């Protein structure tokens, strides 16, 4: 019933999701703009 | 077999999950929006802004050509 | 317990992802190279080092995004971030090359780390590893393509582009420049991929084509318990389709897998072999044949030398917007042009 | 015992092969055709209503990507002479009479899959049918035929009575005229069928003045007709009865064959035909727009002042005029391979040999070459998403040719129709012979036969 | 550059004088240029007749010259041979013959005033293009 | 018993050394015409003009040429899709100098492609297994379909679409580039993942098996060797393969069941190829991979180069050179 | 000289192709 928070695989999830979701913003912000 | 920690699908479907997710993929995502809205990328990251490629003095397809000292030959080129 | 055996304890518990004492090498320099070359396709770009438009931010697509490489000029040095060249400076660093050679250089650090791997996890299981041996296959590809082949020849512009188009342009090099269809250790490579593209088909067709419905039901991915010592598929109604069908058939269920083990495995090796010999450039595009009554004769007509002079359309006229290192430019009668067209 | 509803375990299936709970049902099986025809009505109407208000009368049809305007035009809702549109309203009233007949067509497939009955059959001894009472069977073939033929003199109606079927060879470029004599002569129109397949001939697909079309749907209309009356009135024959499965799917494994066979000439009709499917709407073939190409450049070196036929050309053959294998004098360089072109201009240029020089000098109009000057730059050539010419040339104008971007999008589905169809007549064959499971653990059939050697 | 202002400067009438184009127009005299200049012009060749490049070192030689954009909207007005013999009316889309030619139709003189400053600003940003496209 | 019954019962016997049964009856003989050409073809066949003008360009081992470099060397461009056998022919020495026993070698080779395919299923349901391996088998006989018949149907003549030879399939690849661009096409770029991925997955599920085999045998002899043909027990663990291939990448990374792991090994390259089969039957309506080409560009206007362009100036040059006779006029659009 | 040495190489893999469909050995089951 007791399961722990925090572990290895949270940070292996986060890792290469924090820089996903950030780059996915990156990507639509470039697409808006103009030459 | 179990794995020690909690299932995926006992996850998402706690109300924990998604207080922690209402002001976080929108805070991050307008992280993303930002760097480059505020032109960041072009200065930190080196990319030529799209008016800054080509200018008076320079019309002839810039290529680094000696080994021995790129970054001088580099910012001669601006 | 020691100070050690401690260590060794902890990376080889029962987390979800398996971290793995050979994984120390890996978990960095795999995050990089993935993580190195997916800034590489948006934000860091080409056209200070051959002037191309290479990055999402420039604009371009996703088929024709890529990390480039380091410029003709420069030589085979690696671009070290606190390297000579880099002077400890992010901005030049990728815009002059880096990350290709960073990303290229991690990547082939790592799949050390996962060849490593899989004969790590193969120990504590106990389980006879031909992973790390049918992973010969992919690791020769990399060292061999984007380590030994720009070694041979000139700096590392002439090693492949990372992206989906800078592939396509390493392509269409090495069918120009070297020909590298019709040498016949890219020939074997051929005949390793689509001959191991049939044996998973035929392989995935026959044991969904004899079962035993075991079950009462109507789907047959059912009826299967994983700890089940007989066997779900028949081999003797197999064994008699192809032999009437194909004439020769797999009369035993084992070598039917070692087969499918060996044949692109030994595709790729014989196909490794022959790009180390084009970063020598051995091309064997002549023929000693073939040639001399090409030049003495035209009654004498073929497919080859109609083939080798496509080869000439490539290399006059690429080669100026491919390579802006030695300003080739031409003036427009010199290049090869068959007609009209 | 059994109404244990729509799970995994009481019928066998699994949450894909996800209508196999429905071979059996016979209501809810009608209630996913009548939601399925109410789904392609829906998509009937409304790409023509997207089609109409992306459209432009002004521009010509095949430049604005538009696919099925090109099928209303060829029945002559309101074109005027030439392939130009005088009048855009029938072809909006043509889109909403599909669309608001999609939604009494949506009742229906919900109606008859929810609240209706599950038990189609059990009823007042009309529907029912056991996929195994062969004569109940042909009369749901009957009962359409009879309505398929009907819809096949809707053509001819049209044709000889309501205004006109638009006609590509009318003098005077092409216009709708009203069809007085269509051909009911079997030996031209039944001896279509037994053509060759290949170039010259062409089996089904070359089908040139127009009158032939509707001594089509005469003799289809009267045939299909007299087939679904057959239906009606006789049961299958004894040779029929031990010939062809007899079940559900199989039973309906026979429409992924016919059809796969239906889209692979669709997708014929709209590659090489110029009659059935009119150049000026759809746009130029590959045939059209390589024999324009040397058009072009052959009145432009007329008019340059160049003797056209003693001009040998790069090769030592003739640049402009030289003559195919059989003799008709044709149009030189890569277009041997469309000699076989007869679209409507340029058949003013054939003389009794063909491409007769006495009239190709001194009879070329300023109306002809600005037609075939437009089939060059608008040929069969594009990329995935619009950019038409050549690839080697840069992206100036977009343009796909939907001729060339219909084929293909028919191509996809007549190949992907001729799997489905062998990959049913597996699970067709394995219906009546009990292996559709696999092989029994015990009875293997392997062990029955002998050795090989 | 950033396409200022007086490298879009050219000649807009008979030899004696120009004017200041705005940034706006050129994109709408892209977009028709993209519509109804476009099966026959892309990249400044001429595909039906294939030596009639629209590179000013070949536009300035047709008589009388056309790189003055009040006699290019002429030259779209009334079209002509290089020497301004005859007319090609019959075979070029038109004003004159917008009854031949429907695609003229919505069209004005000002929407041909943007397409004459677009086609001759191309060759003033890039050399090779707007020309054999090889070279 | 009856005389055709012998027949219609000798023929659909399974105790015979191949299956003869009814699609056997259209393929032994037309596909067996079509191996006699073919190796005739490739010994003697006199050159035969695939450029339509007269250049007689020879593919036979008699003139001179390897065994790269020889073919049946397809087609002339000037019959176009017309059917010419033998006998419209006025001789033989018409026929194979105007593209004769390359039809022959196309239209019995397709017919004895596709009776096979219904040969496949015809065993399948002359035993007992379910039969579903025509359509396992429908992916490369659509590979005959595209290159052979479907493209040379919807470019004109049938003097393009060869495979036959080996240095003119690469003459054949090279000009498809060249003419109407395979390599940026999204059908082909999602059937070579199919090959690719079925590269690895031979390669890793026939490894999986050979890892986790059980001990019947001593060091010294083959370990392929022990059990015998037949036997009903399964020769390797399926619980200690999925184990150490879900210990590798997750846990729910890798089948649980075996019977599911061959539907995928027959789904991943099957539905992939004719995809790329696909592409091709859709490159027959020059319906061709999208061009990036002066995409990107300069707030100037001024073009900016890419991969893409590079790519097409690799394009242009092969499109440029390819022919180099025929064309008379500035497009290719033939 | 080199025509014949195609030849025979070519229907001498020919012939393990004749081989190895007729005189293939009965597998036996145990
Ligand atoms: C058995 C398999 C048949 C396919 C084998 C290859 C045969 C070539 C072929 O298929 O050819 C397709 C033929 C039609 O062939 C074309 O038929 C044309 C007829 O058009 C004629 O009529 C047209 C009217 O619009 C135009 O006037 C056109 O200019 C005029 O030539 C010409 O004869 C062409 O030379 C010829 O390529 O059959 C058809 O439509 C139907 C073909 C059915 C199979 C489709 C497989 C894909
Ligand atoms: C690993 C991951 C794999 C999966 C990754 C995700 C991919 C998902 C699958 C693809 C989905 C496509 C995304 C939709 C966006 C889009 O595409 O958008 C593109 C178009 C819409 O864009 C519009 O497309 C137009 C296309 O030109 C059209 O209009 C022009 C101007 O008038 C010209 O007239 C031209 O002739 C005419 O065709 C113009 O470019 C417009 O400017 C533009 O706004 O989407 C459409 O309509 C599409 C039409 C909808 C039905 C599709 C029918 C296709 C039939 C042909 C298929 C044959 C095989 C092809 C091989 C591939
Ligand atoms: C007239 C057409 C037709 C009809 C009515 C049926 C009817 C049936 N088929 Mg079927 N089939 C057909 C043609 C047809 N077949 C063809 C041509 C193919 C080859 C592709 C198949 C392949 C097929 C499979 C693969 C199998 C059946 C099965 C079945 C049965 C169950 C259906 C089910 O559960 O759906 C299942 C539906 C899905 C799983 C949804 C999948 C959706 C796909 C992936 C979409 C494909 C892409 C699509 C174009 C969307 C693109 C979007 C874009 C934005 C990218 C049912 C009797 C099953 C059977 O034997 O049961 C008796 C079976 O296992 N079908
Ligand atoms: C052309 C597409 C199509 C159609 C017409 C159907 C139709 C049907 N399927 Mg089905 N199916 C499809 C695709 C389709 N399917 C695909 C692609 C899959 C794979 C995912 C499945 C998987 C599947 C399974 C596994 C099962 C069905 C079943 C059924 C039947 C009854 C549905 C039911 O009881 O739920 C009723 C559903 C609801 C009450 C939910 C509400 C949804 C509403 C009704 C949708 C329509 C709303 C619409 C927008 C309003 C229209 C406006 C109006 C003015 C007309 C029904 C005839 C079931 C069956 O066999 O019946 C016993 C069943 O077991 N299907
Ligand atoms: C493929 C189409 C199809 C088929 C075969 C059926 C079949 C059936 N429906 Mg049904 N239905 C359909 C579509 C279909 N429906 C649609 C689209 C709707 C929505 C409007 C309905 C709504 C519906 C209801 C509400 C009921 C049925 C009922 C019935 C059953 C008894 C029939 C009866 O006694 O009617 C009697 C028949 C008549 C009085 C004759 C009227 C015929 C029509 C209105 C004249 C027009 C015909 C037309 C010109 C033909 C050409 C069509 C053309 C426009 C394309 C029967 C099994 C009943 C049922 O399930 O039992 C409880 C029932 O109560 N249906
Ligand atoms: C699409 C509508 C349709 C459908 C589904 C059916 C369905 C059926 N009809 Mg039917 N029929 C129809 C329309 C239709 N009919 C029409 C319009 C007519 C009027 C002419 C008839 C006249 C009719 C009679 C007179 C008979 C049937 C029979 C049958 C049954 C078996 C068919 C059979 O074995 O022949 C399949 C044909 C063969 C096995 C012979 C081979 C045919 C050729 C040689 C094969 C080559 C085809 C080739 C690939 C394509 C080239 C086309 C051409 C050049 C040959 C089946 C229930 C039979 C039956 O059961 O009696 C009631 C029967 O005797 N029908
Ligand atoms: C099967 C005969 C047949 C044929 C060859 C055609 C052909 C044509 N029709 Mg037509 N039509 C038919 C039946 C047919 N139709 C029927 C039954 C109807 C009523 C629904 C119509 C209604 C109709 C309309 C309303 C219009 C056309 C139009 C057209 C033309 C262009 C459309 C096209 O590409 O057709 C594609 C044709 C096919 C895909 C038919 C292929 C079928 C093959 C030849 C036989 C297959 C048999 C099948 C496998 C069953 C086996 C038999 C079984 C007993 C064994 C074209 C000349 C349009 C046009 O442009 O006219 C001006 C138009 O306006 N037709
Ligand atoms: C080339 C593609 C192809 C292939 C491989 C098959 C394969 C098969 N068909 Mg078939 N079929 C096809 C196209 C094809 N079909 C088309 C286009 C139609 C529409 C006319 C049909 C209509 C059809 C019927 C009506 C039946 C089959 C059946 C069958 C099965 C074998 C017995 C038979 O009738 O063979 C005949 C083979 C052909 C007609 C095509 C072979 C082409 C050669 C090369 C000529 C087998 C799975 C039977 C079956 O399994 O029923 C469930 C059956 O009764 N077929
Ligand atoms: C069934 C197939 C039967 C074999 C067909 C053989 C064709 C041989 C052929 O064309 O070779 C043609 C060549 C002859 O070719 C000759 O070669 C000379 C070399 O000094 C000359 O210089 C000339 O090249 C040429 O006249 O055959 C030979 O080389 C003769 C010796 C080898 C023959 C062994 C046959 C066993
Ligand atoms: C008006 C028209 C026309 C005319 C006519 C018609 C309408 C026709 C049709 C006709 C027909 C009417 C056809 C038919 C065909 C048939 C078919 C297509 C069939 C098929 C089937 C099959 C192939 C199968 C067989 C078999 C086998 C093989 C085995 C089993 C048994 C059996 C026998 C079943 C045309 C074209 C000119 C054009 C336009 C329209
Ligand atoms: O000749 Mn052989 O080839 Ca493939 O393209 Mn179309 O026609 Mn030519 O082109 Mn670019
Ligand atoms: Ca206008
Ligand atoms: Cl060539
Ligand atoms: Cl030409
Ligand atoms: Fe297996």
């Amino acid at each position: 019933i007791t399961y722990p928070i925090f572990t290895v695989r949270w940070l292996a999830v986060h890792t290469l999701a924090v820089p996903t979701v950030f780059f996915l913003g990156a990507i639509a912000a470039m697409q808006f703009i103009q030459r | 077999g179990t794995t020690g920690e909690r299932p995926f699908g006992d996850i998402i479907t706690s109300v924990r999950y998604w207080v922690i997710h209402s002001l976080t993929i929108p805070a991050l995502f307008i992280a993303g929006w930002l760097f480059v809205s505020t032109g960041l990328a072009y200065d930190a990251f080196g990319t030529p802004r799209p008016n800054e490629y080509f200018t008076q003095e320079r019309q002839e397809l810039p290529i680094i050509t000696e080994r021995q000292d790129s970054k001088t030959q580099i910012q001669q080129f601006i | 317990r020691g100070w050690f055996d401690v260590l060794d304890d902890w990376l080889k518990r029962d987390r979800f992802v398996f971290v793995g004492w050979s994984g120390i090498l890996l978990f960095p320099c795999a995050y990089l190279s993935i993580g190195g070359w997916l800034t590489g396709t948006t934000f860091v770009t080409s056209w200070y080092t051959h002037g191309l438009a290479s990055s999402y931010l420039e604009g371009c697509n996703f088929l024709t995004a890529a990390v480039s490489t380091p410029a003709n000029s420069l030589g085979h040095s690696l671009l070290f971030l606190w390297g000579p060249e880099a002077q400890w400076d992010f901005t030049r660093w990728c815009q002059l090359g880096g990350l290709w050679a960073f990303v290229a250089l991690h990547g082939a650090f790592a799949l050390i780390g996962f060849c490593l791997r899989q004969l790590e996890i193969a120990r504590l299981v106990g389980i006879r590893p031909y992973n790390a041996i049918a992973f010969t296959g992919p690791i020769a590809v990399f060292v061999s393509v984007f380590l030994m082949y720009p070694l041979g020849q000139s700096g590392w512009f002439f090693a492949p582009s990372f992206g989906v188009a800078g592939i396509f342009r390493f392509i269409l090099f090495f069918q120009g420049f070297h020909n590298w269809t019709l040498n016949p250790f890219h020939m074997m490579g051929v005949a390793g991929i689509l001959g191991g593209a049939l044996l998973c088909a035929i392989h995935g067709a026959t044991v969904e084509n004899t079962l035993f419905e075991d079950g009462e039901g109507s789907n047959t991915f059912r009826a299967f318990e994983p700890t089940q010592a007989e066997e779900t598929y028949s081999m003797v109604t197999a064994n008699r389709f192809w032999s009437q069908i194909f004439g020769i058939a797999f009369s035993n269920k084992r070598w039917l897998h070692f087969f499918m083990l060996f044949v692109p495995v030994t595709g790729l090796w014989m196909c490794s072999i022959g790009v180390v010999g084009l970063a020598v450039n051995l091309r064997a595009y002549d023929f000693v044949s073939q040639e001399l009554r090409a030049a003495e004769d035209p009654e004498f007509e073929t497919f080859y030398t109609k083939n080798i002079l496509l080869n000439e359309g490539i290399r006059a006229w690429m080669a100026p917007a491919d390579q802006p290192h030695q300003n080739f430019v031409f003036p427009e009668e010199v290049l090869p042009r068959g007609n009209a067209l | 015992s059994y109404l244990g509803g729509r799970d995994q375990e009481s019928t066998g299936f699994a949450w894909w092969s996800g209508n196999a709970r429905l071979i059996n049902l016979s209501g809810k099986l009608l209630g996913a055709h009548v939601a399925h025809a109410g789904l392609i009505v829906f998509w009937a109407g409304a790409m023509t209503l997207f089609e109409v208000s992306h459209f432009v009368p002004e521009k010509p049809m095949y430049e604005q990507g538009l696919i099925l305007l090109p099928h209303l035009a060829t029945q002559g809702w309101g074109v005027g002479a030439g392939g130009e549109v005088i009048n855009t309203f029938p072809y909006f009233v043509v889109g909403v009479l599909h669309l608001i007949s999609s939604a009494v067509l949506g009742l229906g497939g919900i109606y008859h899959a929810v609240r209706g009955p599950e038990v189609l059959e059990e009823y007042s001894s009309f529907f029912g049918y056991d996929w195994k009472d062969k004569n109940q069977m042909t009369n749901i073939i009957g009962y359409h035929l009879i309505l398929l033929g009907c819809g096949a003199l809707l053509l001819v109606f049209k044709a000889m009575f309501l205004g006109g079927v638009y006609d590509t060879w009318a003098p005077g470029g092409g216009d709708v005229r009203i069809i007085n004599n269509p051909t009911l002569n079997p030996l031209v129109i039944f001896g279509y069928l037994l053509k060759a397949p290949f170039g010259g001939e062409g089996w089904m697909i070359g089908v040139d003045n127009m009158e032939d079309i509707i001594g089509g749907h005469i003799w289809i209309g009267l045939i299909c007709i007299a087939g679904g009356v057959w239906h009606i009135l006789t049961k299958p024959f004894g040779w029929a009865r031990r010939a062809f499965i007899w079940s559900g799917e199989a039973y309906l494994s026979y429409s992924l064959g016919a059809l796969s066979l239906m889209a692979f000439i669709a997708s014929a009709f709209v590659w090489f035909n110029n009659t059935a499917y009119p150049s000026e709407f759809y746009g130029p073939t590959n045939a059209e727009a390589s024999q324009a190409q040397s058009f072009v450049f052959l009145v432009r070196d007329q008019k340059l002042g160049a003797n056209i036929g003693s001009a040998q050309g790069p090769t030592g053959l003739g640049k402009y005029l030289m003559r195919s294998p059989t003799g008709e004098i044709i149009f030189g360089g890569e277009t041997m391979r469309f000699w076989d072109f007869k679209g409507p201009w340029l058949e003013p240029l054939r003389g009794p040999n063909g491409l007769d020089l006495n009239k190709l000098k001194n009879d070329i109009q300023p109306w002809q070459v600005r037609r075939a000057a437009e089939y060059m730059t608008h040929a069969p050539n594009g990329s995935i998403n619009s950019v038409g010419g050549i690839i080697t040339e840069a992206q100036g104008f977009n343009y796909v040719n939907p001729r060339a971007w219909l084929a293909a999008s028919h191509f996809i589905l007549a190949f992907f129709f001729l799997i489905g169809h062998l990959w049913h007549a597996g699970r067709a064959r394995a219906a009546v012979a009990g292996f559709e499971k696999g092989i029994d653990r015990e009875t293997e059939p392997v062990l029955a036969m002998p050795d090989l050697d | 550059l950033e396409l200022t202002e007086e490298l879009r400067t050219f000649p807009i009438n008979a030899q004696g004088d120009t004017a200041v184009l705005s940034l706006k127009e050129i994109k709408k005299g892209q977009q028709v240029f993209n519509a109804a200049c476009a099966q026959c012009h892309a990249l400044g060749v001429t595909k039906t007749n294939p030596d009639v490049n629209l590179s000013p070192e070949a536009l300035a030689l047709a008589t009388p010259p056309r790189d003055n954009i009040a006699a290019l909207v002429d030259y779209i007005k009334n079209p002509t041979t290089y020497d301004g013999f005859v007319e090609i009316s019959e075979l070029h889309p038109s004003l004159k013959s917008s009854d031949i030619f429907p695609k003229m139709r919505n069209i004005s003189e000002d929407d041909l005033y943007n397409v004459a400053g677009y086609i001759l600003l191309q060759p003033k940003v890039r050399g090779e293009q707007w020309g054999g496209g090889k070279y | 018993l009856n005389i055709w019954e012998q027949f219609c019962g000798w023929v659909t016997s399974t105790n015979n050394r191949l299956y003869v049964g009814w699609f056997g009856i259209v393929m032994i003989p037309t596909l067996l015409t079509a191996t006699i050409c073919f190796v005739l073809a490739f010994v003697a066949a006199p050159p035969v003009d695939i450029d339509g003008i007269r250049e007689p360009v020879s593919g036979s081992l008699l003139y001179g040429n390897n065994i790269i470099t020889a073919a049946v060397v397809p087609s002339s461009n000037a019959i176009g899709l017309h059917f010419y056998p033998i006998w419209e022919a006025a001789n033989i020495d018409e026929w194979l100098y105007n593209g004769g026993p390359y039809q022959l070698i196309v239209f019995h080779f397709l017919i004895g492609i596709f009776c096979y395919m219904g040969r496949e299923w015809e065993l399948s349901y002359r035993l007992g297994m379910r039969p579903w391996i025509a359509v396992a088998y429908s992916a490369p006989v659509a590979a005959a379909t595209a290159v052979l018949l479907v493209y040379s149907i919807g470019q004109g003549s049938f003097s393009d679409g060869l495979p036959l030879g080996i240095s003119g399939t690469f003459n054949f690849m090279l000009v498809l580039q060249a003419e109407h661009n395979v390599l940026m096409h999204p059908f082909h770029m999602l059937g070579v993942a199919g090959v690719f991925g079925g590269a690895l997955f031979s390669a890793m599920h026939g490894s999986l098996v050979t890892s986790s085999l059980v001990r019947e045998t001593t060091e010294i002899e083959s370990q392929n060797r022990g059990y015998r043909f037949g036997q009903e027990e399964e020769t390797y663990n399926i619980v200690a393969a999925h184990g150490y291939f879900g210990r590798l990448i997750f846990q729910y990374a890798s089948f649980n069941n075996s019977r599911a792991l061959h539907f995928f090994l027959g789904a991943w390259p099957v539905v992939g190829i004719w995809f790329a089969s696909l592409a091709v039957a859709c490159f027959a309506f020059n319906l061709n991979g999208f061009n990036f080409n002066h995409s990107v560009l300069d707030s100037q206007g001024k073009v900016l180069n890419t991969w893409a362009d590079v790519i097409n100036r690799a394009n242009l040059g092969i499109e440029a050179m390819h022919e180099r006779n025929v064309h008379n006029f500035p497009l290719d659009l033939a | 000289m080199e025509s014949v040495a195609y030849i025979l190489v070519l229907t001498l893999a020919l012939g393990v192709l004749f081989f190895a469909i007729a005189f293939r050995e009965p597998p036996r089951i145990g």
